[PDB]
């Protein structure tokens, strides 16, 4: 597994791959690791499958329940707290849960909280977790920026989950793009890692090290 | 089934009175007369064993029991509701106390326990008040004697001497007039017998009153040696003998 | 979580042309020490059932308290009780597998390997299988711990599949059977000579032998039988 | 005294015919359902013009595609609103879709019979749900305190509803579209009120298929009053 | 536990318990609110049969449930605590899930749903309360003035009265009070709170208690003297 | 009279006021009919209406593929009584891989009533059921009394002027008794035995509902165009 | 120690085609060494044009198997008999995993059907909960033997058009319900010659807009 | 079944009083009088014993002055048996946030506590509530000396000066009148004897027939000293003030 999210002048790009493994076993290459929580929030899955898919679409009705009740958007802050808490309550009981809770509001603007099943709540700029996050952190430390255009951000994150893809032999298949706007969220597509590693080499001229 | 009475049964009247609690004293006036008096070396309590039946045998029912070695009780109002506190108050001295400090309670505070049983017994759903009022005598070493009378109520007060049930009104008089702080106790047991027969109107002997002091500690009465700091009980319940022997001096 | 102390051993079953035929032996071991030579397996419910039963003893005679309460119950305002609304074989197990799932999804299993035999009102045969952990299986031939083994595949080379069932006779199966019950002498430490046999019947109805024993054995071959390699004597 | 689950000689429980006096004194609603859509509104009634209008909230939303307006006791409305608010959206986790109109109507009113000695006495509100969903189309219905919900073409409920109703029973044909049952809820509104009909002291609101629930602003129906006016002046 | 539904419908669909509960509410010494453009002031009456008080101790009728939300109230004063609690303990919780303090509509809401399930609960009785609860949300400059009452309907005012005598007060706030241009400065929204008082409370001394609410938390008690100049001025200007 | 404020006080004469009261509620609800061959069992429900813009209420509810019943009085109590079959015959196909019996669901609907007109606190259920149902035994059908009376019949009728509903049944008992395997029959029968409580209205469209069960026939509500073919 | 679960053996396949769905499965149950039985059916129809497979433990597979059918019976009482569309019920399964997080179902779940646009349908399941919709997903004792077969053959991965040498992709073209047949025969003969668990029969359960259908085919019994 | 016999003690009357709490207040209008005066340099608690006898042994007996810590006490006017259940649980209380935040219970933080246990008894439980009424002397460093009362009602209030049971009307009127704010403890003792003095039902004060307290800061050095008069010393201070 590997998936990012990061927030920037456009809002916030989420990408992550789409493989699952049973040990040395590729159990799917067509996993859909960002969960669509509502059209305005997004989370990421990483750790438990099943924790990550029921937790969160739970967490989109508590979302729903509280825009109902109190006639507006909930806040990125507050959803993220509501799956906190959660599992804080479940410590020690064997949760595994390791998520970007990805948000764009009036208040806050772009907003990424990383939430954890040990309780951890973090606000943060740029996140990177899974099997492959080491790899993809060096590709967004090195060619982050603020005022970055969609376009180039959209392909930032595309290049980070490949490089993890490429290295990560439990991360691959393909890639799966989305930007957040305050607007709501749009998908970006999904992209045949081995199609995209071909494509990238060549227009790029990386990867050297792999015969093409 | 279930409870379902989980309200008051004793409630304000416009007037302010508390029924049930006024029904109550009037349940122990109708009660026999039962006394106590306080003297510097002792304390005496006394009652009449007035038997429903001459088949009964009297001494089965006890009216004045032993509480703690060094406290006991006597009572006026309903025998049933007595008995029954007297199983509570034995118990609370040893739950609330002794299981704590390694002591009995002082005379004071096991009366507080026995207040505070008859005062929720006033207040708490789906029952009605206890029908009587005691006597406590007791002594401790830091208080000394001492002697308390507890109403149905659940309020307390020391005593050097009084009276409740039937004749109190007539007995408290009496008693008035002979009480001292200079009484030793056999004074005391004298004045005690004197103002009982006033209120009997039978038969007046060893076998009919029933009689019980708070005095020297009893090392015949322990039951082992080998202890110095155990001396024995302070609470004696006199014998039918013991008390004829005190009717001729009388 | 128990471990079981006394036990019994295979119980073993096949179907037939008209019903079906099941057999295990009168056996309670207390580890190897043969303890209990007197002891009952297949417990008859009703003329139509016969529920077999290996594991614990101790949880066998509780299961029995339950068939036997089944029983009682059902004829509770039942005027039918002997006729339309008696107990099937299908009744009696799925309640027999619905109380071992749930005790081994309370961690506290019946330690037993249960075996129900019986004729449907419609005449068509059952047979079918739960054990301690509630799995469940049916099978023309059916076998529990060593019988498993052993009886199983003696049991298929005459009823093979389902389409050998008709051309199969109550003759050929009880001698099967039969046949069966001295194999497992011959090799399970754990079995007896002394076993019961039941036949479920859609014509007949049910048989139930007892104090059978296994004959016609062959040991004379054991006098030429000398040393453990180079031995003559 | 006597028990609150206490039947009356003629078979009907004293607390449940109780509260549906409470909800005669309550202010109008109306609903109306057409084959383009369900309309309800609904009379504010408010106490003082210092009161801010408002503030008044007798129309409420459930769900994207269902909506509910109250009479009666409406501070009782509440739980019988976040209990309806909660069936719908656990009934979209457990299955991946919308609730059914029956569905919802029917979870909330087995709340209704839940009294004795659970809560200690009935709600003392009436409610008209209205909704859409797949399976049946536009619906509307009328739950009561005693548990029971009937569906309706129109209906109305509230201190002037049984002269509403005798006018909706002439108005409504199988025909009408969304624009003539808005102004056939503000015509009926406006007969029944005490005071006399603005954008400030009624409220309109709708279901459709495409845009779900919405409550209308003031500035909307007061076009609506408007054009109400002009057409009755026309004959 | 004690279960008896003491709340209960009679024959003309009247609930008598939140009715009576009305009528302890109308005994309640006055209270009053009036939103300004910029502000909102509680206003309350204190009565003067009970002198040889030490003021400094004493509880005093305007409660912050909140640095940015106040509640006042009329009717029985200990039911008021158990309210006052509750909202306390509610707006430390909204802050510490939400991380933002609670909206004045929110906390209404709370308020008003303690009150409405005390009318359909069994062994209790309803509060004897009815209050005002106003202040501004986090980050608005927008008054917010909500009142509440033993049944639990709630609602918004621009200006509202509770309490004995409250009829009086809410009919000079009807013919005084402009919606097109509310009181544009405190002192403007001060003086008129104290003049609709004085249509009802006696001497303008110990009796007239005052407190301002500006946004973004800005919360003060005024002083005797500070009031005893409105009164002065109120009545030097009706001498004429 | 003062015997009549609970359920859990008898009168004088030893009767008890409130589940008389609760039989009360029934005969103000709508006729229904439930008669029988011995092949299949039908109910035939006339439905009622609040006014002109309302749908009729309904009256039949399915409880299994092989029962379900017909409700007369309190709505709600139906729905309470109606889910208490529901996950009784459930439990007997999940626990004993078997079809609850007729007889015995009567039983269980009995006992359930019963512990409401006993205890302090609670109220009697005001309700009368109509039960029909194929079993191993054939074509049933039973009535539920809130009193927690039950009884099985070859057909009868309850709520508001069920008796001449009652008394058609009565006389043509031997004649629809024998309409075995045809369905039409026996429904034309059902049909014309709620005709004979009919006063001031006729049956409509929407103003009909009949259920049928029997030998290879699921338990079916029809409602709708679906009883054209009968009126 | 008590040890609560089993392995019962078995593999399942379950394909998605244009308008139709396939779930198949072999008839085999086993534990350890031993052949329980030869039939032991494994797919079920459920209900509502859906059918389902709980493959792994079979005590587990039952009960959940057995609380979905209970599951569409009461989802029909409590919403007017409206027909349980694939992905509702898909939903639903999740819920009845993931309330036993911990202490699972020992089992991987397939369903399959129609979608409300009338296309093939197939859903997948993790033991506790997680769920995707699939084309094609094959599980149990023989998955790894036979999902990469299906990725060429169904999918045509590695596979492109003669003479263009790699830059053009072979072209994926529909799949009739013979063509889909041909291949799960195909894929069970191939597991039941290398996996000792997999023989003895297998049963297929298609499924198209006219109902649920059953074909069953003979495997080897070794 | 049970409904029948429940008296129904938490309801409104049609005027909106609670009817248990008027009747309570009622029965403490006839318990002995109760005074407390606050000074400057301390507090003063005087309280008068019910029509007593020659054999009440009154050096070992208490039913209106009581000590809840070494800060805070209170006098009685009520049913003495429903005071100690309060007043036990006062002592816990404040025990309880003394090992929670390890600084001894400002005065009113104690008397909210108990005013609410009060207040709980007649909005819920269906029981009847406490016939007892309160005056609270106490000492903290927040506000220094302090005095409370509260009622069955459950409502409190702070005073200057204040009386409770028998003849408040005619006690408070006294105490109005002479009472000022430069007042010292000494002063106060008189003003106490002096207003129990006039408005009892007995023929003369005596010693026997009181209990006396003061609450000073003549302890030596910044701290709070409690003073139960014993029977001797009350025979002291009216001699000194001239009553005896
Ligand atoms: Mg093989």
């Amino acid at each position: 597994t590997t998936t990012l999210a990061f927030r920037f002048q456009g809002g916030i790009i989420v990408a992550v791959d789409s493989r699952a493994t049973a040990g040395n076993w590729v159990a799917s290459q067509t996993v859909k690791k960002v969960i669509e929580i509502n059209p305005f929030l997004l989370g990421t899955m990483a750790g438990g499958a099943a924790d990550c898919q029921f937790w969160e679409t739970w967490l989109g009705s508590q979302c729903r329940l509280h825009e109902l009740r109190e006639k507006e958007r909930i806040s990125v802050a507050a959803a993220s707290k509501i799956l906190s808490n959660l599992v804080y309550q479940y410590k020690g009981a064997g949760l595994s849960m390791g998520t970007m809770i990805c948000g764009y509001t009036r208040k806050e603007g772009p907003t990424i909280y990383y939430v954890d099943s040990d309780g951890t709540r973090l606000k943060g700029d740029i996140f990177c977790v899974g099997s492959g996050q080491t790899f993809a952190y060096g590709v967004l430390d090195s060619n982050y920026k603020w005022d970055l255009s969609v376009e180039d951000a959209l392909y930032l994150g595309k290049r980070s989950i490949l490089a993890a893809a490429h290295r990560d032999a439990y991360s691959g298949g393909s890639v799966n793009l989305y930007h957040v706007t305050e607007d709501g969220w749009i998908y970006h597509g999904n992209h045949d890692v081995g199609e995209l590693f071909w494509k990238v080499k060549e227009e790029e001229g990386s990867f050297n090290n792999v015969i093409g | 089934m279930t409870d379902r009475y989980s309200f008051s049964l004793t409630t304000f009247s416009p007037s302010g009175k508390l029924g049930q609690i006024d029904y109550a004293l009037t349940a122990v006036k109708q009660g026999v007369t039962s006394l106590g008096i306080k003297a510097t070396n002792g304390v005496v309590i006394a009652t009449e064993k007035k038997s429903s039946s001459p088949l009964a045998m009297s001494e089965t029912l006890s009216k004045v029991s032993l509480l703690t070695p060094d406290i006991g009780a006597v009572y006026s109002g309903m025998g049933p509701d007595y008995r029954v506190l007297v199983d509570k108050s034995r118990k609370v001295a040893h739950t609330s106390y002794k299981r704590i400090y390694g002591e009995y309670p002082p005379t004071k505070l096991l009366v507080s326990e026995v207040a505070k049983i008859m005062q929720e017994a006033t207040q708490s759903g789906g029952v009605r008040p206890f029908g009587v009022s005691l006597l406590i005598a007791g002594h401790d070493e830091f208080n000394g004697f001492s002697l308390y009378q507890v109403d149905p109520s659940g309020s307390y007060f020391p005593w050097k001497a009084t009276a409740i049930g039937k004749g109190s009104v007539a007995a408290k008089t009496f008693l008035e007039k002979r009480w001292n702080d200079e009484l030793e106790l056999e004074d005391a047991i004298h004045i005690a017998l004197l103002t009982l027969k006033e209120s009997v109107e039978g038969e007046f002997n060893g076998d009919t009153i029933e009689l019980a002091i708070i005095g020297d500690e009893n090392p015949d009465l322990l039951g082992y040696t080998g202890i110095p700091t155990d001396k024995g009980p302070r609470f004696r319940k006199l014998t039918s003998q013991e008390i004829n022997d005190r009717l001729e001096a009388l | 979580t128990q471990q079981p102390i006394v036990t019994g051993t295979s119980v073993i079953s096949m179907k037939y042309d008209n019903g079906v035929i099941i057999a295990a032996d009168n056996l309670g071991s207390y580890g190897s020490l043969l303890r209990f030579n007197g002891v009952e397996r297949l417990i008859p419910v009703g003329d139509n059932t016969v529920v077999g039963i290996s594991g614990d003893i101790s949880d066998m005679q509780h299961i029995e308290r339950l068939l036997k309460d089944l029983v009682t119950e059902n004829a509770y305002d039942n005027p039918l009780a002997d006729a339309e609304e008696a107990l099937e074989p299908s009744y009696i197990f799925e309640y027999l597998a619905t109380v071992m799932y749930q005790r081994r999804s309370k961690m506290n299993p019946l330690w037993n390997a249960i075996i129900v035999a019986g004729v449907q009102s419609n005449g068509d045969q059952f047979l079918r299988y739960v054990n301690l952990l509630g799995v469940t299986y049916s099978s023309p031939t059916l076998a529990t711990g060593f019988g498993a083994h052993m009886a199983n595949p003696l049991l298929r080379k005459v009823v093979d599949r389902e389409s050998d069932i008709p051309k199969t006779t109550v003759q050929v199966a009880e001698e099967a059977i039969v046949n069966a019950m001295r194999v497992l002498y011959y090799r399970d430490a754990r079995s007896s000579r002394n076993f019961s046999l039941a036949i479920i019947d859609k014509n007949t109805g049910l048989t139930f032998k007892k104090n059978l024993q296994v004959e016609n054995m062959k040991w004379d071959f054991a006098k030429d039988i000398k040393g453990y390699g180079t031995q003559k004597i | 005294d006597r028990g609150v689950s206490t039947f009356s000689p003629e078979g009907r429980l004293f607390q449940v015919e109780y509260s549906l006096e409470a909800i005669k004194l309550g202010s109008t609603a109306i609903g109306i359902a057409t084959k383009e859509g369900v309309v309800l509104g609904v009379e504010k009634r408010a106490t003082s013009p210092l009161l801010e209008s408002d503030s008044i909230e007798k129309i409420v939303e459930i769900d994207r595609h269902i909506g509910c307006a109250m009479s009666g006791l409406t501070a009782d409305a509440r739980s019988m609103i976040e209990h309806a608010r909660t069936a719908a959206v656990t009934h979209n986790l457990y299955y991946d879709e919308d609730i059914n109109v029956e569905s919802l109507t029917q979870s909330v009113c087995d709340l209704a019979l839940r009294f004795g000695e659970l809560m200690s006495r009935p709600f003392g509100v009436a409610l008209l749900i209205a909704g859409h969903d797949a399976d049946d189309g536009y619906q509307l219905f009328h739950a009561e305190p005693s548990g029971t919900f009937y569906r309706y073409n129109a209906k109305a409920i509230g201190s002037g509803s049984e002269g509403a109703q005798a006018e909706l029973l002439n108005e409504w044909h199988s025909s009408l579209t969304l624009k003539e049952a808005e102004l056939l809820v503000l015509k009926i509104l406006k007969q029944v009120m005490e005071e006399k009909l603005d954008e400030n002291n009624a409220q309109l609101s709708c279901i459709t298929k495409q845009d779900g629930f919405k409550i209308y602003d003031n500035e909307k129906t007061a076009e609506l009053i408007k054009e109400l006016k002009e057409k009755e002046a026309a004959e | 536990g004690y279960d008896r539904a003491l709340s209960i419908f009679s024959p003309d669909g009247h609930i008598f318990q939140v009715e009576y509960a009305l009528e302890a509410v109308k005994r309640g010494t006055c209270a009053v609110g009036v939103k300004g453009k910029n502000c909102v002031v509680l206003g309350c009456e204190r009565r003067s049969t009970l002198k040889l008080q030490d003021t400094r101790i004493t509880p005093s009728k305007v409660s912050k449930i909140d640095s940015h939300v106040v509640l006042s109230f009329s009717g029985l004063n200990a039911d008021s605590r158990i309210l006052i609690e509750k909202a306390r303990v509610e707006a430390q919780s909204h802050r510490l899930t939400l991380e933002d303090p609670v909206t004045v509509e929110y906390l209404t809401r709370y308020v008003a749903g303690v009150q409405q399930r005390y009318t359909q609960s069994g062994g209790v009785r309803p509060f004897g309360v009815s209050t005002l609860i106003a202040g501004f949300d986090p980050r608005d400059d927008e008054p917010k003035l909500y009142q509440t009452e033993p049944s639990g309907i709630y609602s918004s005012w621009s200006a509202q009265t509770i309490g004995r005598n409250s009829k009086t007060v809410r009919e000079f706030l009807e013919k005084n009070y402009d919606r097109k241009e509310p009181p544009a400065t405190v002192e403007e929204c001060v003086k008129l709170t104290v003049r609709s008082l004085l249509e009802v409370v006696q001497t303008g001394a110990k009796n007239i208690e005052i407190t301002v609410v500006k946004p973004d938390s800005d919360i003060v008690a005024l002083s005797s003297e500070e009031i005893n100049q409105y009164v002065t001025q109120i009545e030097q200007e009706k001498q004429e | 009279n003062n015997y009549d404020g609970d359920t859990v006080t008898f009168s004088p004469t030893g009767r008890l006021f409130q589940v008389e009261y609760a039989l009360e509620a029934i005969k103000q609800g709508s006729v229904t009919v439930g008669l029988r061959s011995n092949t299949h069992a039908v109910l035939v429900a006339l439905k009622r209406n609040a006014d002109e813009l309302s749908s009729y209420q309904k009256k039949i509810i399915k409880c299994d593929e092989h029962m379900g019943l017909s409700l007369a009085g309190l709505a709600p109590d139906a729905r309470v009584l109606s889910n208490y079959l529901r996950q009784q015959c459930n439990y007997s196909s999940l626990v004993f891989n078997r079809k609850l019996a007729v007889e015995r669901a009567g039983h269980l609907l009995c006992d359930k009533a019963q512990k409401n007109t006993q205890s302090y606190g609670g109220r009697p259920y005001g309700v009368g059921l109509l039960i029909i149902g194929y079993d191993k035994s054939g074509a049933h059908l039973l009535e539920f009394q809130p009193s927690g009376n039950v009884t099985e019949l070859y057909g009868t009728a309850i709520g508001a002027r069920s008796q001449g509903a009652k008394t058609y049944l009565e006389r043509t008992l031997d004649t629809f008794i024998k309409i075995d395997g045809n369905p039409d029959e026996l429904i034309k029968a059902g049909v014309e035995a709620i005709s004979q409580s009919l006063r001031d209205e006729s049956l409509t469209v929407d103003n009909l509902s009949i259920a049928i069960v029997g030998k290879d026939t699921p338990f079916t509500i029809y409602d709708g165009e679906a009883v054209a073919k009968y009126i | 120690q008590f040890n609560p679960y089993g392995d019962n053996g078995g593999t399942i396949l379950g394909i998605a085609g244009e308008d139709f769905a396939v779930l198949a499965g072999d008839t085999r149950n086993i534990t350890d060494y031993s052949i329980n039985s030869r039939y032991e059916p494994k797919v079920f129809d459920c209900g509502d044009n859906i059918v389902m497979s709980a493959n792994g433990f079979a005590a587990d597979g039952d009960a959940l198997v057995k609380r979905f059918k209970n599951s569409v019976k009461w989802y029909h009482f409590d919403h007017n008999d409206k027909k349980l569309s694939i992905n509702s019920a898909a939903r639903n399964i999740q819920h009845l995993l993931y309330g036993k997080r911990f202490f699972p179902y020992y089992v991987h779940t397939i369903i399959a059907g129609l979608d409300e646009d009338g296309k093939g349908a197939v859903y997948s399941f993790d033991p506790v909960g997680s769920y995707e919709r699939e084309q094609c997903r094959a599980g149990g004792a023989a998955a790894s033997l036979i999902m990469p077969f299906l990725d060429n053959q169904v999918n045509f991965k590695n596979q492109y058009e003669p003479g263009t040498n790699g830059k053009v992709k072979k072209p994926l073209k529909y799949l009739s319900v013979e063509e889909v047949i041909k291949l799960v025969r195909d894929s069970f003969t191939s597991a039941t010659e290398r996996h000792i668990q997999v023989g003895d029969g297998l049963e297929i359960l298609i499924v198209t807009k006219d109902g649920v259908r059953k074909e069953f085919y003979e495997l080897k019994r070794d | 079944g049970s409904r029948r016999y429940d008296s129904r003690t938490t309801i409104f009357s049609p005027e909106g009083r609670l009817y248990q709490v008027e009747y309570a207040l009622e029965s403490i209008s006839h318990a002995g009088t109760a005074i407390g005066i606050m000074a400057s340099d301390g507090i003063v608690l005087a309280a008068e014993r019910k029509v007593t006898s020659t054999l009440l042994e009154q050096d070992t007996s208490t039913e209106k002055l009581y000590k809840l810590n070494d800060k805070i006490a209170v006098a009685v006017a009520g049913l003495t048996a429903d005071a100690e259940i309060l007043i036990n649980t006062a002592r816990i209380h404040a025990q309880n946030y003394l090992k929670t935040y390890n600084e001894d219970i400002p005065v009113e933080i104690l008397v909210r506590r108990l005013s609410d246990i009060k207040q709980g008894y007649t909005q819920h439980g269906g029981l009847r509530p406490f016939g007892v009424s309160f005056i609270y002397a106490g000492y903290d460093d927040r506000y220094g000396y302090q005095l409370y009362t509260s009622n069955p009602s459950g409502n409190y209030t702070g005073w200057k000066a204040i009386s409770v049971g028998a003849n408040t009307s005619a006690a408070q009127t006294l105490l109005q009148m002479d009472y000022k704010d430069d007042m010292k403890v000494d002063d106060a003792i008189e003003l106490a004897l002096k207003t129990l003095s006039k408005t009892t039902d007995s023929s003369a004060l005596t010693y026997d027939r009181l209990e006396f307290a003061t609450i000073r800061k003549g302890a030596n050095d910044g701290e709070v000293y409690q003073k139960i008069f014993k029977p001797q010393e009350i025979k002291d201070i009216l001699v000194k003030t001239g009553i005896t």
